[PDB]
């Protein structure tokens, strides 16, 4: 198809429902991989990381919560996520932090509430990478 | 990190990075959404036809 | 009574002082000589069925049992410095090899006849490739047949010498040596190393054996 | 513990002990004929 | 060149080797587990 | 005559060397069946036999190698 | 004619080097079989026979190495 | 007059090594060929042509190789 | 005389040994353009040209060193 | 004079290996170039110019060799 | 007496050189072993075996080499 | 001096076979390259000095061969 | 003799080579373990003794190389 | 003192192949770095050090193989 | 005597091209070190010992070689 169309969708509110896009960023599971037009069908993981729209307006960025990036044949991005990074707004340093390290002593907890806790740590500290 | 043997799922692993975007995000994009978001209530029974009934385990 | 004779009668007095002489317990165990045999003769039991199963594994399981435990038996006392192993011509070796294959063919040939034949033909290699692959595939039978017995013979020919050879640097080492240290026990801690190396290979070879032996004989019953 | 049940000891195994056999006849004369004495 | 009380006395050892183990033990094996077998039932 | 029996052994010294690959090659076939089994540890009992075809057509090269210096020995 | 036969002999020991690359290549031929079976079990039937002849020939030219070393030697 | 002909087999013999390349060559083409056969079956057929190309032209180098060995020897 | 055509008939026996290399070069470049032809089916019209550019770049480079062969033996 | 000629003969023969090297790493870069552009279609305009770039490197030492091979020749 | 012994220990080193090959292959064995593993913690019991008996085939392989060389010396 | 300047011409002749490595090196760095701004392209201008400066300290191996070969010769 | 003992010389020194053999072999036996251990760092106690064994039978076969050499030189 | 020269040159000559080592060494290096950085920007901090320090070390070892051609040649 | 001491040149000639393994073996060592520490940050602290340790072992191996090297070099 002409250009890529994106459908980033968040379950409080659809993002994008097929805006041309002059590429994608998706960090995933192996890493980022650049989507902008034609391409070939895909499937993959998409790690939490800032999946940033590069636009001829602008490259805004969104750090994802998480989410499958996946391709279609005819030049179709479908990246479903749950929670994005409006612009900048979304930095908050000390909440982050606090939860960090109140939450690091439940960290080892509970074998599955335990990993739950490390990755949440792990995602806040990808929230503080973002964060700048 | 591993959230498939020491964790429980999929599921869960993004469930709890989803709570950490939410509970982290900053204060004027907190709403009445992000508190349904954390708000949950769910009792997990688990019916005991045969036998094993959870009786109301909380989410 | 040459060196090979005698040594094939201390095989076989070092072969009944293992099982057939604790028959005392009527039980399965009772003696962890017991549990020893029964778990080599489990593992070769079970690929018994895993290489030659589907007719007549277990008709054919002796055969590789005997010649393993011979292997077996023959690598085990191989290490003392003056170990005249297999009068050092290890000629025997490459005659079990053959006689090995010679039967396997005989077998080969009463079961299939000239179909035995069709043999160097699996899946497909059209009449321009026939020529070619039954070359390929009979030059191999003698191939692997005649490499079998040479590769275990001259292995513990080489760790024999090799035993030997490293023997002769440390009597060389502590002879000249006056008063400093690091000279003759790392030399000595290699010949604890190659030694460990010449009983482990030969454990392993012994399986190798086993393995390859069963391997041809699933060649000869069954024709792929 | 010893109880001698019968299995195949020599109906199947015949064609490796004829091809030993076969191998016995000549395998003297190779001997024979590489004396070197 | 010597082979004449080696290999046909080879094939002799696995034919004893194959009495005192097939005559002797795998009925020994056998034996345990029909015994076993037939003690729980 | 010297200069032949000396040719003879060198021969067979650079006859041996052919046979690295094929060392070379039965570990790459066996590494790849510990690969394929790492995936598929079902088709393991299938996918088998043809490693050791692979070994032994190896081998067979090796000792191609070996013939060549044997002959050239004696 | 002493060093005729003398570097035959040693143009017979270079030239059966060809089985290094016949096995190291038919090996690699059987790495991608085993691997691409344990990924497709499915794929194993019409994958065989070009594999089969294709490592057939690879060691053909391993077999005409030998055969120069073979010339000579003869 | 004999030492001519000494290095002329040398020289076939050290010639005869360009033939682990051909080897090398060809069967890392079928490798990749029974990769992609196993990823997708669809695309053996439209590979196929130009697989057997590629073939025969690593194939031609080795030939080239020993026709240039051969006309050492004669 | 015999010992300046004898090193001729050596460095060109020697020489030969670089096709070696092409050809294994050439037929790895082909395996990729098979990879890339299997994971890309509709890449096939751009990446033939590009390879079979590759191919003969790669047989120039042999074939030169087949000529350094071929003037050491007739020149 | 005949010795020095010859020997440097041999050595003119002895420079033409990294050819192995040249043609080897022409063929990588080629190889990760098509991987890359069968892959990722719209990456061509990038790459293209640093492969031919990288080529050109790569080509810089057979030149050389052969360069210093034919100096030693005349 | 003096140039055959001369050759024969330049033949027992060029057949030492085969050792290269079933270092490297034991040592590939053993971690295609270490990857399938690692990936697969299940499947140790079962490639073990399989990768240690790749082992003793390429060691052997070497060994062959070595006996080739002692061959030479004694 | 005749023989030595016949070792000359011979060891320089062995010696330019750095230069494979050079290139070989040089090439699988830019094949890095152009597979990981394949990945992403973003990072081409990261990449490059960085991938300039290992082509760099590789040539260097081949202009160190370089420098052996012209002691040889001059 | 003289010949005799340059044979023995070089016949070392070619054979001495195979170090080269059992560093690489060392070598991709690290590598194994280090992807190994970072994919799976729970694997990394079940194959790090695995590692130790395969290190040990490559070098084993270097220094075998070594004392063939240090035989062809004193020998 | 002429074949003392001579084969001090051709060892030399023969010296000169650890640059191709050396070479290797850093190439691959810099390969790995390339495709960690591309596959992960942050971590390219903490392991471009650890690079420098392997090709340092290999260039060590290029440099320990230049010092022994060197004394064969002064 | 004069023999003696260009085949003790050439022996160690020819011993140092073992530093070629300690090369490639830092090589590969560190271009997993880096794949594995680019994987993931958290893995570095317990990888990079041994991988230190594997190239010490790689270039004492690589010492030997010098080291025999050496012996037949005074």
């Amino acid at each position: 198809s002409s250009g890529l169309k994106l459908q980033f969708a968040l379950p409080h509110e659809t993002l994008y429902s097929g805006s041309e896009v002059t590429q994608v960023n998706l960090p995933a599971k192996s890493g980022r991989i650049g989507v902008l037009a034609n391409h070939v069908p895909t499937v993959e993981q998409l790690l939490p990381g800032v999946v940033e729209v590069m636009e001829g307006s602008n490259s805004k960025k969104f750090f994802i919560s998480g989410g499958f990036a996946t391709v279609q044949p005819d030049s179709q991005l479908c990246v479903t996520a749950i929670e994005a990074f409006p612009l900048e707004s979304f930095s908050q340093e000390n909440i982050k932090n606090l939860l960090a390290e109140a939450k690091k002593n439940v960290s080892s907890s509970d074998a599955r509430e335990a990993a739950e806790a490390a990755i949440q740590v792990e995602v806040l500290e990808n929230l503080q990478s973002v964060l700048k | 990190s591993a959230w498939r043997k020491a964790g429980i799922s999929y599921a869960a692993y993004l469930n709890v990075a989803a709570q950490a975007i939410r509970s982290s995000l900053k204060t004027e994009l907190q709403t009445a959404s992000v508190l349904n978001r954390s708000q949950t209530d769910a009792f997990y029974t688990q019916y005991k036809n045969g036998t094993a009934a959870s009786e109301p385990t909380p989410i | 009574l040459t060196t090979f004779s005698l040594y094939t009668i201390i095989v076989l007095l070092v072969i009944t002082s293992l099982y057939t002489l604790t028959n005392n317990n009527n039980k399965i165990i009772g003696s962890r000589w017991l549990i020893s045999q029964e778990a080599i003769y489990d593992t070769i039991m079970n690929m018994t069925k895993g290489q030659i199963g589907g007719k007549n594994w277990g008709l054919y399981f002796p055969m590789i049992f005997t010649l393993f435990m011979f292997i077996f038996i023959a690598n085990l006392i191989s290490m003392i410095p003056y170990s005249f192993a297999l009068s050092a011509h290890l000629v025997f070796i490459i005659s079990l090899s053959i006689v090995i294959w010679l039967g396997n063919t005989i077998l080969g040939l009463y079961k299939h006849g000239w179909v035995f034949f069709s043999l160097f033909v699996p899946a497909g290699t059209p009449l321009p490739l026939v020529p070619l692959l039954v070359i390929i595939e009979t030059l191999s039978y003698f191939a692997r047949a005649i490499s079998l017995g040479l590769r275990l013979g001259s292995n513990i020919l080489a760790g024999h010498l090799l035993m030997v050879i490293l023997a002769g640097l440390t009597f060389n080492f502590m002879l000249i040596n006056l008063f400093t240290l690091v000279f003759g026990f790392v030399p000595l801690a290699m010949i604890l190393a190659i030694m460990m190396l010449e009983f482990a290979i030969g454990i392993i070879q012994g399986y190798v054996w086993a393995i390859l032996t069963a391997s041809y004989l699933k060649d000869a019953v069954y024709l792929h | 513990m010893l109880k001698r049940f019968p299995t195949p000891i020599l109906k199947v195994y015949w064609p490796f002990f004829v091809a030993g056999a076969a191998v016995y006849y000549g395998m003297s004369k190779a001997a024979d004929l590489s004396s070197n004495t | 060149f010597y082979f004449m009380n080696q290999l046909t006395y080879g094939f002799l050892l696995m034919i004893t080797l194959l009495i005192l183990f097939s005559q002797f033990f795998l009925p020994m094996i056998l034996r345990l587990y029909v015994s076993r077998l037939f003690i729980s039932k | 005559m010297q200069l032949v029996l000396a040719a003879k052994y060198i021969g067979a010294g650079i006859s041996t060397i052919g046979l690295l690959g094929a060392g070379i090659g039965i570990a790459i076939v066996f590494a790849a069946l510990i690969n394929g089994v790492s995936r598929n540890p079902s088709i393991k009992d299938t996918v088998f036999p043809m490693a050791i075809l692979g070994f032994a057509l190896s081998e067979a090269t090796g000792l191609f190698c070996l013939m060549v210096s044997f002959l050239l020995l004696f």
